[PDB]
């Protein structure tokens, strides 16, 4: 009955801190906080509704607490049953909710289960150990997909320089054929044998070019399929740490926050 | 890990000679022996002189006759019209050269390529995108630049020398009591030099003005002093000076900085400087006509699309009666680990801004290795209440569930879509979308912030979606439609109008309760009375409802603008809907000056990214600016260039800084000169951290000083313009002073002889680190809101001298970096004192011996407040003595900051506000001139009474701060992502608490991080006086 003890009375936690804890959950998902004023009175109620926060003030005035501006409460532990029952039409008659899934403080604190102050310090040490060298892991992987992106990317572009170089050499093959043809036959008409292969040699030098040039842009293409399969398992290996490098966040998190409250406060 | 982008593919720099394929108009190829360096006259001449040793020779032409095509390293075939250009510069991907006769219109296909160096792509690569929108984009944008190049030769020459030369002034020529009280009486002693024909002499006059005079006064003035002994009547004389007043001009001595409008002398930011610096001004007079002639014709040419041929039932949204359904089908693939993950699935919401619209809807969940859902999914909003701005907004999440009833959701590919297209087409039927990797620090399964459309490389996850269809084409409403729907929808006091100018004094991200929304919206035509709470009165609005929106539509229409400080957060996330943007251009266009444009260019910059189509009201304003102005071009074009490598934005910058470059007149080959001393320093850093690096220092600086005396070399990297303010010539490098630096990523230092014929008066020395490794847009944003923070602070009559050095980003981690001359580290400085804490103030004491002891001494002071005061503000990464320095005169100032916000709770946990500068007794002894007692010195209590003023001053401009944060969410930087990330500062001005309470937390944090020390001369009840 008094506002302390009440589950989903949080104290003096950031509209930020209620944001984490409200992200994506179902409407109705409400708690209570001072308001971020801090003027020793007032308090916010958050409601999830729509995919959205809420921001309602609660107005103390005498020793009545209100939503709108009849007062017509004693304790914030009233107000917030009153509305978790009935609906919310009575604060404003649009698109009534009610307040339904009430944030908890006391599962949260299951999770840290540990006696005294020095079991959990400890804990806190491993976990806090475990996250800055999972954090380091994280980084160094992203930096290697940052830079085989790039690197995929100059390999592209470099296969289609080659796509529009072969062309055009095999465009001079083609323009060599137009032309020598109609003297080959010239050259022997004309008793020449030296100057026909002098074009046959530029012809096979040509030739043999196209296949270096296409033979390296094979190469290329090849170590472009081998990158591409690095990549994948480098963003498989970061799908995979990400949940877990957030899940570990939490926990440090939560574990600082309970040395905290079992330290002494001012 | 070794590709390189150098002078071929796969080689950084060609050797001395290298053997180039020639493939010649007959068919044979001549393989040829060339100089790296030589050019393409010299090749082809060379060519074709060899050419006659092979075969079918005489149907070979005048070589004249002749060009050169290659392929490129962005795999573009380019033809060399310029065959100046030397061999290791024509980024061949390959060491061949096909002959040709070149064809078609030369001078659009010279001016593209000179548009595509510019701007790191090929404009060829626009002419094949298939979107209708970019394609409107290109053509349509062209009015700008046709406005833009008629308004600069309108009043010429006179209206071309103002584009190139604008006048680099405070926003106003009021003078705040600090630097007044400077002046002589409201006087200042000016020098004005002047080049005497016919041996360039100097010749010195010195003049005492009113701070007041126009540049023509101060001319006037010198006309006087010149014939002070050829004695005539005075009324001759005093129409000599009004026949001859406008035949001059005046420049600062030393750099391009021109006073060419009638602004007061003092208004122009050299001079204004000088006053407060106690500087002597040294300007330089010359003849109107000597600058009129240097002045390029700018001439802007119709672009060849500009010239083609692009080849019923248009239902009103708002008469489809039915629910929002949308339909996910498939996705190609995710990169998962099989093992590590139980199912898949995709997340959806429906977004105006940052906010939904509706509650968020997941497909069911389905295997990893079968990514098929084939769900219509069902969405709480009706269709017609869809506003103009609404965005689906998607991820690909993957879920693991392995620990009680606990699952950890992560997305794996994420990607936002328009629901109407540029021109309020409801988009109906089939789309396939190519999702974008998700930013490294962003946790939410959506990503509304990021940009909207397919990723274009089309290698990666690819979700197909359906949209309903409704028979026809279905378009948002017209204006008229809307305003008349207002009127249907429509049809104490005291406390009230004192409420709402409460709530409007907040700030932008100040907690809004549902109470004082529906209050805000119930007094919406009462709003217009406090102009300023538009903000607050759009974001009570419900999006959601087309009833609303309608009301909230008449209302923008006709509301007063409100000061740029303000209009800018309505460009930010927040406020997606084109009214509501529109009206924030307005009020740019009528308040914001060219200072101030300039002064926030890195923001606007930056809100681009958050517009839904590439043709604005925003993107129009700010090409225009970028095409009237060259000072605000330079910037604009250098910070869209500097992202040109971010794939969520190439498309749109590079679309941008095609019409940009297209209509900038002359000022493209500076930029074409600026980009490629870049790119050679790049190549050059490449080189020494690759190859050479597990190499010694002495062997580089042996490799360092040979490439930069090759003829290529020179070429490139002497006479240009500096990209960190092109108002600073660089001539000629002063080779012996070049080094690499001995950090990791291997700076340049570089020094330029100043061209400049008064260069002895100011910037003898120009000189800058080019940095090839870390990336720098955070310096560069620190550095611009310490800018900013100078500003107010001059402008309140607050002296606290700081340190803004140019730091400028240019492409991938990549860019420039000022050189602060005479300036130490304290490391540095107690390593040549063996120190203990009065090493420091010992230091200064033999650095300004004397009568200027006390000025070294004030001057560190009030800079050492500056940085106490924006460092704790800003939440500078922890300051040590290797990150703060100290210039011979005693200014103090930081470097390196790398780290801000509340990056450290997000690191460590610990919810703090540090002190990251702490002031040691060393700092305190400099302060006190060395007392025995520090903090109970009258010196000390002045430099806290100097931190108080500057805290509550950058308070008291609190939205100003919070909407420039603001509109760098979208940017890329890890630390700056949400609006919780920029919820830090609003704790270090302590905004939820009262001025005087904040005040007091400020001296709390001071005291907790100094151990004591920081006093009050107020009483704690009223804060009123109680000493002397």
């Amino acid at each position: 009955m008094s506002l302390q003890d009440a589950e989903w009375y949080w104290g003096d936690i950031s509209r930020e801190e209620v944001n984490e804890k409200l992200r994506d959950t179902a409407d109705g998902t409400f708690l209570v906080r001072d308001a971020s004023t801090k003027m020793h009175g007032d308090y916010t109620l958050t409601l999830r509704k729509g995919g959205n926060n809420k921001l309602i003030k609660i107005f103390h005035r005498d020793g009545k607490y209100g939503f709108s501006d009849p007062l017509t409460f004693s304790s914030v532990v009233e107000l917030i049953n009153h509305y978790r029952n009935e609906s919310l039409a009575q604060y404003n008659p649009k698109l009534d909710v009610k307040l339904l899934y009430p944030v908890s403080k006391y599962q949260q604190d299951q999770v840290v289960k540990e006696d005294n102050i020095e079991a959990v310090g400890k804990k806190l040490h491993e976990y806090n150990t475990q996250f800055q060298e999972k954090s380091r892991e994280y980084d160094r992987l992203y930096e290697e997909y940052t830079r085989t992106s790039q690197e995929i990317q100059m390999k592209r572009t470099a296969i289609e320089a080659f796509n529009e170089t072969i062309k055009i050499f095999e465009e001079q093959c083609q323009t060599q054929e137009r032309y020598s043809k109609e003297y080959i036959e010239k050259f022997k008409r004309e008793g020449n044998e030296k100057e026909i292969q002098r074009i046959m040699h530029n012809y096979d030098k040509l030739k043999s070019r196209i296949s270096e040039i296409i033979d390296s842009r094979r190469r290329l293409e090849e170590d472009l399929k081998k990158q591409a399969a690095e990549y994948r398992e480098i963003d498989k290996r970061m799908n995979s740490i990400k949940p877990d490098l957030i899940q570990l966040r939490k926990t440090r998190d939560q574990y600082l926050m309970w040395l905290t409250q079992k330290g002494v406060r001012q | 890990p070794r590709p390189s982008s150098g002078e071929l593919w796969g080689i950084h720099l060609m050797p001395p000679r290298i053997l180039v394929e020639c493939l010649l108009p007959n068919g044979m190829i001549v393989t040829l022996e060339c100089l790296r360096e030589a050019t393409l006259i010299t090749i082809k001449h060379e060519l074709f002189k060899e050419a006659r040793k092979y075969p079918l020779h005489q149907l070979l032409q005048d070589e004249s006759s002749y060009i050169f095509v290659s392929v490129t390293q962005e795999a573009e075939r380019e033809e060399f019209f310029d065959e100046t250009r030397r061999l290791c510069d024509l980024r061949l991907f390959q060491p061949f050269l096909k002959v040709i006769e070149p064809v078609g219109n030369r001078e659009e296909k010279i001016l593209n390529r000179e548009i595509g160096f510019a701007i790191g792509m090929p404009v060829c690569e626009f002419d094949m995108v298939k979107d209708p929108e970019v394609q409107d984009f290109r053509r349509n944008i062209l009015n700008v630049c046709k406005e833009a190049v008629d308004l600069r030769d309108l009043n010429s020459p006179h209206s071309r020398a103002m584009y190139v030369y604008p006048p680099n002034v405070e926003s106003s020529p009021e003078l705040p009591k600090h630097i007044y009280n400077k002046l002589d009486k409201g006087q200042i002693i000016v020098v004005i030099w002047v080049i005497v024909s016919p041996n360039n002499d100097k010749q010195k006059y010195t003049l005492k003005i009113n701070h007041d005079c126009v540049p023509e006064q101060v001319i006037a003035e010198a006309i006087r002093k010149k014939t002070r002994s050829k004695k005539l009547s005075s009324e001759q004389l005093k129409l000599c000076v009004l026949e001859y007043q406008g035949k001059y001009i005046l420049k600062v001595c030393g750099c391009d900085e021109y006073f060419l409008e009638k602004y007061p002398l003092s208004q122009y930011k050299y001079i204004r400087s000088c006053i407060m610096l106690g500087r002597m001004p040294n300007l330089m007079l010359m003849a109107k006509e000597s600058l009129y002639s240097q002045l390029p014709m700018d001439c802007f040419t119709m672009p060849s699309y500009s010239r083609r041929i692009s080849t019923t039932s248009t239902k009103s949204l708002w008469v489809i009666n039915s629910a929002l359904r949308i339909k996910i089908l498939c996705a190609t693939y995710v990169n998962v680990n099989i093992r590590d993950i139980d199912k898949i699935y995709v997340r959806t919401g429906i977004y105006h801004g940052g906010e939904p619209l509706c509650d968020n809807v997941n497909t069911q969940r389905v295997p990893c290795s079968n990514p098929r859902w084939n769900e219509w999914l069902n969405y709480d909003i009706y269709i017609p209440d869809l506003p103009r701005a609404a965005r689906l907004c998607l991820s690909i999440c993957s879920v693991k569930g392995r620990k009680g009833a606990k699952e950890e959701h992560c997305p794996l590919a994420w990607g936002n879509i328009n629901l109407f297209d540029y021109t309020d087409t409801l988009v109906s039927g089939k789309m396939a979308l190519n999702l974008w990797p998700v930013p490294h620090g962003l946790e939410d399964l959506l990503n509304p912030i990021g940009v909207t459309g397919s990723n274009p490389n089309k290698e990666t996850p690819c979700l197909e979606l359906e949209f309903d269809w409704f028979s026809s084409v279905v378009k948002f409403p017209d204006m008229s439609v809307i305003e008349e729907h207002a009127n249907w929808s429509v049809s104490l006091r005291e406390n009230d109008k004192e409420q709402l100018k409460a709530i409007s004094t907040r700030d932008p991200l100040s907690e809004i309760t549902e109470q004082e929304k529906d209050f805000l919206w119930s007094h919406r035509h009462y709003c217009v009375t406090i102009p300023e709470i538009l903000p607050k009165l759009l974001l009570s609005v419900k999006w959601n409802s087309r009833d609303e929106v309608a009301q909230m539509y008449c209302l923008v229409k006709d509301w007063p603008p409100i000061k740029p400080e303000q209009a800018m957060e309505l460009l930010d996330c927040n406020y997606p809907d084109p009214m509501v943007r529109g009206f924030a251009v307005r009020c740019l266009e009528k308040y914001l000056t060219d200072d101030k444009l300039s002064q926030y260019l890195i923001q606007l910059v930056q809100v681009l990214k958050y517009e839904q189509y590439l043709d604005n009201l925003l993107v129009r304003f700010l090409l225009k600016k970028a095409l009237t102005n060259q000072r605000i071009g330079h910037f604009f074009f250098w910070h869209l260039k500097s992202e040109m490598h971010n794939k969520t934005v190439s498309q749109r910058f590079g679309l941008l800084l095609e019409s940009y470059c297209r209509a900038c007149g002359m000022y493209l080959k500076h930029l074409n000169r600026q980009v490629e001393a870049m790119e050679k320093l790049i190549n050059l850093t490449d080189i020494l951290k690759q190859e050479k690096k597990d190499e010694t220092q002495k062997v580089q600086m042996k490799f360092l000083v040979e490439q930069m005396r090759r003829p290529d070399f020179m070429d490139a990297l002497q006479g240009f313009l500096s990209p960190l303010n092109p108002a600073h010539q660089l001539g000629n490098l002063r080779l012996e002073e070049c080094r690499i630096m001995s950090s990791a990523k291997r700076p340049l230092w570089l020094n330029w002889e100043n061209p400049d014929i008064m260069s002895e008066l100011l910037f003898q020395n120009n000189e800058i680190i080019f940095k090839n490794g870390d990336d720098l847009r955070q310096d560069m944003l620190t550095l611009q809101i310490i800018r900013i923070m100078e500003n107010i602070w001059q402008n309140q009559g607050l002296d606290l001298r700081m340190l803004p050095y140019g730091c400028l980003s240019i492409g991938d981690c990549v860019g420039l970096i000022e050189v602060v001359r005479n300036s130490h580290t304290i490391m540095q400085i107690q390593c040549k004192g063996q120190f203990n804490s009065h090493t420091l103030h010992q230091w200064l004491k033999d650095k300004n011996k004397g009568e200027i002891y006390d000025a070294a001494i004030d001057l560190f002071t009030r800079s050492c407040a500056g940085y106490c005061v924006a460092t704790f503000i800003l939440g500078i990464g922890d300051r040590h003595n290797s990150n703060i320095m100290v210039k011979d005169d005693g200014q103090l100032f930081h470097i390196d900051f790398g780290h801000f916000l509340d990056h450290k709770k997000k690191k460590f946990g610990y919810k703090r506000e540090r002190v990251p500068f702490v002031l040691t007794q060393d700092f305190l002894i400099v302060i006190s001139k060395g007392a025995q007692e520090c903090t109970k010195t009258r010196e000390f209590e002045r430099f806290q009474e100097m931190c108080y003023k500057a805290y509550l001053a950058i308070r008291q401009h609190a939205n100003l701060f919070i909407n420039l944060f603001s509109m760098m969410l979208g940017s890329g930087m890890p630390e700056l992502q949400s609006f919780d990330d920029i919820a830090y500062i609003r704790k270090t001005l302590a905004l939820d608490k009262t001025e005087q309470e904040a005040l007091e937390y400020f001296m709390k944090q001071m005291n907790d991080a100094h151990h004591g020390g920081w006093t009050t001369k107020m009483d704690w009840i009223f804060h009123t006086i109680k000493q002397h």
